[PDB]
Order: C-alpha cells, then structure tokens, then sequence
C-alpha cells in the first residue's frame, strides 16, 4: 500500500462522503469529515482545519456560480469578519496557555473572564513597569495595555468595562470607544471618526504609549503603514492588525485587494517561510480570502500534499474554489479576462498529481478522488470520471476488482465504479477497445463479453479460432484454452439468445463444429468425424452439389477460407483410411468429388493440396 | 443472452406473461409485441448496465460503463459525455422510467450539472410549442388536454428538485475554498447551478420559485433581482399568505 | 450526390424518402463502427435536415428530424 497512516484516514472519510452522494444521502460537511482525522495527529493540522472551517462558514447563495460569490462585497466582507474571529479566538487560546500551563489545567479551575485573563496575562508580559504608559493604571494596569489585549481576544466588552474604571483618565476616548463597540462591521461614523484621527494625528503620532498608539489606529482604521510592531511583534498580531484596518469605498487607506496582493507579491513565500515553518504562510493567505495560492503553495509540500488536496476539496464542494477553464495551464494562475488580484487553481491537474502516486495498488481509493471530477470533461468530450476510470484500468489491469468478474456460468458481479454510475458500457468497450488495438484479443473477448457486446466478442473469437482448428488439441494447449472458452460463451449465448449479426456468428459456430471435426479426426474416431463434416455440408460429396457449394465458399468468411486446405485433406485422408477397410464406387465418387471442388476454388496451399488430394485418389483404385 | 438471468431480476406479471406467452401470442397479439419489448429493452439496459431506439440503448450502454470505472477523467467524462450527448439526441422520445433511472445513475457518478441538462432538455423537447405555458397563463382549467404536456414537464423539473438535493447532501461539511482557490465540490456546485441560471425555459422558472419557497430558500429568492419573479408573485399573492410575504 | 442535384424522380417532397434513405445508411454506418466518415457527412445530415423543415405525415417529418439529429451527434 502506497498510503500513509494519515492519508488513509483520509480516504475512508472520503469514501463515506462518497457512499452518502452515492445512496443519496444529506449532504454531509466535508470539513467535518476532514478535522476528524485531523485530531488523530499533531494540532499543527487540527488548528488549521479549525481555520478552514471558519473561513468557510459563511452564508452564501446555493446554486450559485464559484466566480460570482467571490467577487462579491458582500461575501468578501464576511471573509474579513470570519479571520478576525480566528485570530482574536487564537490569541485568546494563547493566552490561556501562557497563564495555565495546559488548557486543560485552564479549564478544570474554570476559564476566567477575559478581563481577570487578560489582567493575569499582563503579569507575565511586563512584570515591571514600562516608564512611556500614559493614562494611569487601572487595578493595577496600564489602562491601554488592558483595552489593546482585550481587543485583541476579540471581547469589546472586557475593554468597555475597562474603560468605565478611568472615565475621568480617558478624556472624551469614552463617547468614541462606545460609538465603535455599537457600529457593526467594526467602524465609525465618518464624523467621529474623523474626530479621533485628527486628534491622533494632532499631536499624538508619536505617543510614548505604543498601546495607546495601537487602539487608537485600530478603532479608526488608521496609519495603515505603520505596523505598530512595538504590540503586534507576531505574525497573527500582523494580519488581525491589518484586517482591522481595511477599507471598503484615497490617503492612508488600505483596502482588501491592496492588503492581499502587497503581501504575497512583494513579501512572497520567501518573506515567510525564512523560518522554515510552513502553515504560517498558508495561514497569511488562507485568512485574507487567497484560497487558491494557500492551495497550490500548501500542496507542493510533500509532506503536506494530503491536507492541500482535501482543503480543495472543501473549496470545491462549497463553489467557494475558483477552478481554471483550460486543462493546459499550470497549477496556479490567473485568467487573462479575470482582474489581477484574484488566482485559480487547475483543480484538474491537482488530483490528477495527487492519484498517481496511489493510484498503482491502491485502486478502490483512487476512484473515490476520482469522482469529484464527475462534473468536468476535455476537449474531446469525455466525462473526466470515466476517462480516469479508464485510463486507470488499463494501467492496473485490476479487471475483476474494478469492472466486475464475469464468471463462465453466466454471473455479473458487481465491480467497484458500479457504484458511482449504472451506465457501464462504454468504459467496458473503452478498456476493450484499446486492448483490442494491443493484439489482446483473449482478454478483449473477456472484456466485450462483460459488457454482452457479442458483435465484438465473437469477431474477436473467429480470430482466435482459425489458427488453432487444425491444430492438436492437447492438455494445457492454447486449443484447449481457447475451445474451452469459446464453448463456454456457445452456451451462455444460447441459454440467453443471444448473437451478433449471422456472419460474425455463422462463422463462430461454424468454426465450432470444424474444431471438432478434426478433435474426432486425430483420434482415430473417423467415422464419426466424417459424420459431422457430411452434416456442415461445407464440402461437396455427390458431384450434384458442387455448383452450389462452390458458390458459397465466395461468401464465406475467410477464416474458413483459410482452413479449407486442412479440411480437404482430412476428409481425403479420412475416405482414403476407410477405403483400406458397391461401397468402393461410393467412396471413389466422392473421393472424385473433392478434387473437383477444389480444383475450381482457389485458396490457400491450393499447389501441394491439389496434388496430394489426387495421388489419394489414385491409391483407391 | 443470458436468459435466466433476465427472468431472475423481473417482476411477477412481467414473470408470469412469459411463462404462458405462446408462440401464436407473440406472432399475431398485442401483448405478445409488448412483452417482446420489455425483454428487449431488459437485455439493452443491461449490456449497458429506428435511430431513436438503437441510440437510447447505446446510451444507456455507455452510462452503465461509467459507472464500472475505477474513476479515470479522461475514460468516465468521456463515457458521461457522450451519454448526455445520445439521450439528448433522443430527448423527446424518452419514458419517464428511462429518464429516471438515467439521472439517478448520473447522479451516483458526480454528473449534476450533465443530470439537469437532459432533464430540461427532455422537457422542451415534449412541448415544443409550449402548451404547457399557456396552460398555467390560463389558470389551469380542468378538463383541458395540455395538462399532459404540463405533466411530462414537471416529471423532468421533479428530477431536477433531486439532483440539487443529492448535491447539497453529498457536499455537506465541504469547503467550498481550501488553500485558497475552489475545491472540486464548490465547482460542481457552481456548475450544476449555472445550467439552472442559464435557461429560458418559463415553466421550469416557475417551478423553481414554488421549489425554493418550499424548501425555505429565502436567501436566494430574495436575491434573484428579476421583474419575472415579482410579476409571478403578484397574481399568486392574493391566495397564499407564505407568497404575499414575499 | 442525389440530395443535392434534385433531378427527378428525386424532387419535391419526395426527397422525404431521399433523407431516410441517408438516415438508414448512415445510422447502419456507425452502428457497424461502434460494433467494431468526417466532416462530409455531418454536413449532409444537417443539411438533410433544411430538407425537412423545407418540405414541412406531419408526425412522421418530425419523428424523422430526431432520426437525423440523433445520428450528428453519433459522428462528431
């Protein structure tokens, strides 16, 4: 098995999604189903699908087209909201953990409010006081320090019940900061907030205070450059710094489009993955709404391939991951009549990368990926599906697993992609087909049999006939083989009524009934074979009948053609034994006879059989 | 064929009228003819498993081939596409039985989009002059005949209704971004409602507005944006509460 | 050759016979491919079909215009 522990987890969480679609069942959540194998390894993987999770919660339009919710504000601003929640929460968890020292030693004495938290993290943070706070202390706190980490855990309440304690320290901070917590979408009104950013801007752009510095610009969405890197010293103080200062609809602005694309183009993975660390890059772009980029980039980690591939998935089962038209592209791009500052990934190529690798041994997998590419076909028209059904049939050869045996007592049971479509001709003729085109026509017999293509299955069955029915049949032989195989499709074909057009299957019985003409002719058993060529009345015996039969042999397929020098000579050989044993004449006219015939048809070998067929003659009289 | 094969996975009637179909009935009756045509059509849709019914069974053929696949893009779209492509060739002559068993199939394999486009197709090709239209224009009067027209439609919007709900529940808990771009479920899902979107057929429209009014789909009907749809509800609004709401 | 050049008896609405004639051999065409042709013959099938919508048995023209439609699809 080419799988590991964690992607194989994977795959039957994949095949429950598929046996639920499968049976029709509800729709289940696919990031459930991911993050439930996620808590079976490290939580570097489980905090991500915590993230996938919460990006992806929003409310959108069903039936809707992937481009359409992506491109719009109302979606967009969602996105904004949904990251500032992450990592206010994730921040909150860290600061849990920096006071107890494990959350569930946190829990058991009971998570304390987010004000009491906080003011048991300052402790920690600065033990000392730093001698540029302004404002006071508030309970033994520098008042901004409380706000700034209240904010940042993401309870505007802890920060106003803060705020109520220094009404008279604070100035008119208290009429601005209420303002902000009551507004939704964490903005002023453009009066205030013009007040506030005028006063900052004043006399308080450089404030010992860096916490003061921070809230101030985080309540009013300004001095977007400065990075206040004395308070966010870490990468997700970074993002929640900034996402608290986007814009929507010209100076000291910044808007989500900007945001997005000055990070990954001017500080691309180079910028943040120095560190070696590889999740905090893809966290930059997964919480600014860069679905796509975090996508590839995440997925060219090998050890790190299964997550990208599934939180695709989860894009792509919610119309939320923006596909690439053209199956020629590279793995990330951006459509030529697309804006810049959106990317798409060739979904196509992506799990087609992802299934080679367990595609050889592992097939029952494999077909689970493959399924997610039911909705999508080529250039030629093929269903994407069925085309990776094929092509990974040829290539494993794995026909009773996937297609379904069909045994030699007339049974079909069931293969694997009968599970994902009840139309399974033409997948069956595709795979016969092309071994077909390779000189396998023992297996593509099998193969068309399976799909009760008899025109083909019999065609095929001439073939493989002809060379052996003069042949010895013998244990083990490939007569025997192929006798045996042709008779158990007789059968089968007779029980059910079933035959291609009467050339293919006059030929097919014909050929039937010669094989045993000469199985009873190298026994021994003359008599009983001369019984059954007189029968297919093939061969003239009675000078009346050459006409006739000299005019069919025209018609008649040339894989009998072939063989009608052996059937001459055995039929000679075979009137030539019984002669050695009035009867005379009888014999003598038909010896006569088959010398007659064959002198007016031309066929195989016609020189040495002529002459051969006349010498037995002569030997008579 | 395979014979018992047939019998085993038939019915009791179907059973019964072969076990005392005599030769007379089959030259020169009518159930005769017509069981010959159930048998048939069992061996077609199993392999598969007059140019309009040569090609519904190769369709079928090709369908019931898909879903015998180890999942191989180029090898299932191609069978998928090209079944889509005959049943639609073939679209007016479909039965409801054929029709259902061929979207269920499609369905099973991921093809949501494909399923919607023959149900439609299906639809304006049974009632190319629209009789069913003017029908609902004209209040529906009982005793009319174009209520079978109307009838042939709804049985392809009802295929319709099953394809979107399988897609919703196979798709449940998916993301529809990882990484950052669509995944392969957000995609289907985007396709599958583009074709919905893309049609002009008025009747299916209509029936779509009753469908999301039943299933609570306040979000999108809100946000359709279209007259047609104010226009719909205002000649039903004087006759349901849950519709004047709207 | 004969679709095009009309001459009689292979005109009027006799060419109705003219286009099943093309729809049975055509149809026997990939039937027998498919059991085992270009651009030619998917433009004479719809330009078989101009023939049709020309002449318009009323049922059987239209149940005949999805004969020749099916059998496009057959070959592209």
């Amino acid at each position: 098995s080419s799988l590991d522990n964690i992607e194989m987890a994977y795959a039957r969480q994949i095949y429950i999604y598929n046996e639920k679609i499968v049976n029709g069942h509800l729709q289940p959540n696919l990031v459930d189903l991911c993050a439930s194998v996620a808590e079976l390894d490290d939580k570097s993987i489980s905090d991500m699908w915590t993230m996938v999770k919460q990006m992806t919660d929003v409310l959108l339009t069903p039936a809707t087209d992937a481009l359409k919710n992506r491109s719009s504000v109302e979606v967009r601003m969602e996105f904004v909201r949904q990251a500032l929640a992450y990592l206010e929460q994730s921040y909150k968890n860290y600061t849990l953990v920096t006071v107890f020292g494990n959350l569930h030693q946190a829990q058991l004495g009971g998570v304390p409010g987010t004000y009491q938290l906080v003011r048991s993290f300052l402790n920690i943070k600065l033990p000392a006081p730093l001698p540029g706070l302004q404002d006071g202390e508030v309970e033994g706190h520098p008042v901004w320090a409380l706000i700034y980490y209240c904010m940042r855990c993401g309870d505007l309440l802890a920060a106003s019940q803060v705020v109520n304690r220094a009404q008279h320290q604070l100035g008119e901070f208290k009429t601005w900061f209420q303002e902000y917590m009551n507004s939704k979408d964490r903005r002023l009104s453009p009066a205030t907030e013009n007040k506030l950013r005028l006063h900052y801007r004043r006399a308080l752009r450089n404030n010992t205070d860096p916490y003061k510095r921070a809230v101030y610009c985080i309540i009013g969405r300004c001095d977007v450059t400065d990075n206040q890197s004395e308070v966010a010293d870490k990468t997700e103080d970074y993002l929640w710094l900034k996402l608290n200062q986007v814009c929507f609809d010209p100076q000291d602005r910044l808007t989500l489009s900007q945001f997005q694309k000055q990070l990954l183009e001017d500080y691309g993975e180079s910028h943040f993955t120095v560190n070696q660390q590889p999740f905090l890059y893809f966290q930059v772009l997964f919480l600014t709404a860069q679905f796509e980029a975090a996508v590839a980039f995440l997925f060219r980690m090998e050890r790190l391939r299964c997550h990208a591939v599934h939180v695709a998935l989860v894009l792509f089962e919610l119309k939320l991951l923006l596909k690439s038209s053209g199956q020629s592209a590279q793995l990330l791009s951006h459509e030529p009549g697309d804006p810049p500052c959106l990317r798409r990934l060739n979904f196509v190529r992506l799990l087609m990368l992802y299934t080679r690798k367990f595609e050889s041994t592992d097939p029952r997998e494999a077909l689970q990926y493959f399924y997610f590419l039911r909705d999508e076909k080529d250039s030629q028209g093929e269903n994407m599906f069925l085309r990776c059904v094929s092509e990974l049939v040829i290539e494993s050869r794995e026909f009773d697993m996937i297609l379904g045996k069909l045994e030699n007592d007339g049974s079909r049971k069931p293969g694997v992609i009968d599970k994902f479509t009840s139309d399974t001709k033409p997948i069956i003729n595709k795979v016969a087909s092309v071994a077909e085109n390779k000189g396998l026509f023992e297996e593509a017999a099998k193969l068309y049999d399976l799909a009760k293509n008899a025109d083909k299955v019999l065609e095929l069955m001439n073939k493989l006939l002809s060379p052996v029915v003069p042949q010895i049949s013998a244990p083990q032989s490939n007569k025997e083989r192929l006798k045996n195989m042709a008779l158990s499709i007789a059968e089968r074909y007779r029980a059910q009524g079933i035959s291609a057009n009467k050339f293919v299957d006059s030929t097919f019985y014909l050929l039937l009934d010669l094989i045993t003409f000469f199985d009873e002719y190298h026994s021994g058993h003359i008599d009983r074979a001369f019984d059954i060529i007189e029968r297919l009345k093939l061969v003239p015996l009675n000078q009346e009948s050459v006409e006739e039969r000299v005019a069919a042999f025209r018609n008649f397929s040339d894989e009998i053609r072939h063989n009608l020098s052996e059937v001459l000579l055995a039929t000679m050989n075979i009137l030539f034994t019984q002669f050695k044993r009035d009867r005379d004449s009888q014999l003598r006219s038909q010896a006569r006879t088959l010398i007659t015939f064959a002198g007016m048809i031309p066929y195989r070998t016609s020189g040495d059989t002529n002459a051969r067929l006349v010498q037995m003659e002569v030997l008579m009289n | 064929e395979r014979v018992s094969d047939i019998y085993a996975r038939l019915d009791a009637v179907s059973q019964q009228q072969l076990k005392d179909l005599t030769y007379e009935q089959l030259f020169s009756q009518t159930p005769g003819k017509e069981l010959a045509k159930v048998l048939v059509k069992a061996i077609v849709n199993r392999n598969i498993a007059a140019p309009d019914d040569v090609v519904t069974f190769k369709a079928q053929e090709q369908l019931q081939r898909a879903s015998e696949q180890a999942h191989n893009a180029p090898v299932l779209r191609a069978l998928l596409a090209e079944s889509l492509r005959l049943f639609e060739q073939v679209a007016g002559s479909l039965t409801p039985a054929n029709l259902t068993t061929a979207v269920e199939q499609m369905i099973s394999l991921k093809y949501y989009a494909g399923a919607i486009q023959l149900c439609l197709t299906v639809a304006q090709q049974k009632d190319r002059g629209n009789t069913a239209l003017s029908w609902v224009n004209d209040g529906k009067p009982a005793n009319d005949s174009r209520k079978k027209a109307f009838d042939e439609r709804k049985i392809c919007y009802n295929l319709i209704h099953q394809v979107l709900d399988k897609l919703e529940s196979d798709f449940a808990g998916e993301p529809e971004l990882v990484d950052g771009r669509p995944t392969l479920a957000a995609t289907k899902r985007m396709e599958a409602y583009n074709v919905v979107n893309d049609s002009s057929d008025e009747v299916f429209h209509f029936d779509m507005y009753e469908w999301y009014i039943e299933k609570g789909w306040t979000d999108r009907i809100l946000s359709i944006d279209s007259p047609h749809v104010i226009t719909y509800l205002q000649r039903l609004a004087e006759t349901d509460f849950r519709h004047a709401e709207l | 050759n004969v679709l095009d050049t009309q001459e009689a008896p292979f005109t009027g609405r006799r060419r109705k016979l003219v286009v099943q004639w093309i729809a049975m051999a055509v149809d026997m065409w990939v039937r027998e491919v498919e059991r085992r042709m270009g651009s030619w013959v998917s433009e004479l099938l719809g330009r078989a079909d101009q023939v049709l919508t020309q002449i318009a048995d009323a049922e059987e023209i239209a149940s005949l215009r999805r004969t020749v439609k099916g059998l496009k699809r057959s070959v592209d």
